């Protein structure tokens, strides 16, 4: 499937209807492989560090994420298949534009590596972007291989807001997820018991995003 | 009502925006 029909013919009704878009064998075995040693080869050398909040308060980021991360540009050595999987998620983002709501998506973050250590941790219920940050469209790749959700949990679950049915997302090998980064869709990871991780890039939304950091530089 | 902000993931407020 090329980009433009993935993102037209599914990407884009899918995210205009539901909110929440899964895209299952995105790479391939081969890509999905070598970012997972990538993955591993990060978390072996120590790079990760505990997931923080947008605003800390008096409780540890640990008492709400239970993850450890690092943040990858895509040009770093060691980090190449990253920043390939970065560039096909932008691709697609990029032949989305003008459909996605009316959001005019110009740019994201840096890749989020997170690791769920296993151990019951997880992501208590949140909003990505609960306070107008500009993030508009949350993007993860899955990259764990053998996980069987029954035994090891680690479910993102997602309560789209007004729908009948939460929708509960398996951290497959593979899996491309797409879904609204407000306030439409709060989810949880639930409590993992084997090693989980994850990729997400944030998309912005242009004129929410300038709002945001003009509201930051003079907060 | 609680701050979401308190449990929403970090994101670098300046300076670290990939243009797409
Ligand atoms: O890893 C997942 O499935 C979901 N992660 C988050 O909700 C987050 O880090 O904000
Ligand atoms: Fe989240």
């Amino acid at each position: 499937l090329p980009a433009l029909k993935l993102a037209l013919e599914y990407i884009v009704p899918c995210m205009n209807k539901h909110g929440i878009c899964v895209v299952d064998d995105f790479l391939g075995k081969e890509t999905g492989q070598q970012i997972g040693d990538e993955v591993r080869a990060l978390h072996d050398t120590g790079k990760f560090t505990d997931g923080q909040l947008v605003s800390q308060k008096s409780d540890s980021s640990k008492d709400i994420r239970g993850d450890k991360i690092t943040w990858i540009e895509g040009k770093e050595p060691g980090c190449e298949t990253i920043g390939l999987l970065m560039s096909s998620m932008d691709d697609l983002i990029r032949h989305c534009n003008g459909k996605l709501g009316s959001y005019k998506i110009n740019g994201r973050t840096k890749a989020m590596v997170a690791c769920y250590p296993g151990n019951g941790t997880g992501y208590v219920r949140h909003v990505d972007n609960p306070n107008g940050d500009g993030r508009c469209v949350t993007c993860i790749y899955y990259l764990n291989k053998d996980w069987d959700a029954k035994v090891s949990g680690g479910i993102l679950r997602i309560f789209p807001e007004g729908k009948a049915q939460f929708a509960d997302i398996e951290p497959k090998f593979d899996r491309l997820l797409f879904f609204w980064s407000d306030r439409r869709n709060p989810h949880e990871v639930q409590p993992a018991y084997a090693t989980r991780y994850a990729i997400t890039v944030w998309y912005f939304d242009a004129d929410e995003r300038a709002r945001a950091k003009v509201k930051y530089l003079t907060g | 009502e609680l701050d979401l902000e308190t449990l929403a993931p970090y994101i670098p407020m300046d300076g670290e925006d990939f243009q797409l």
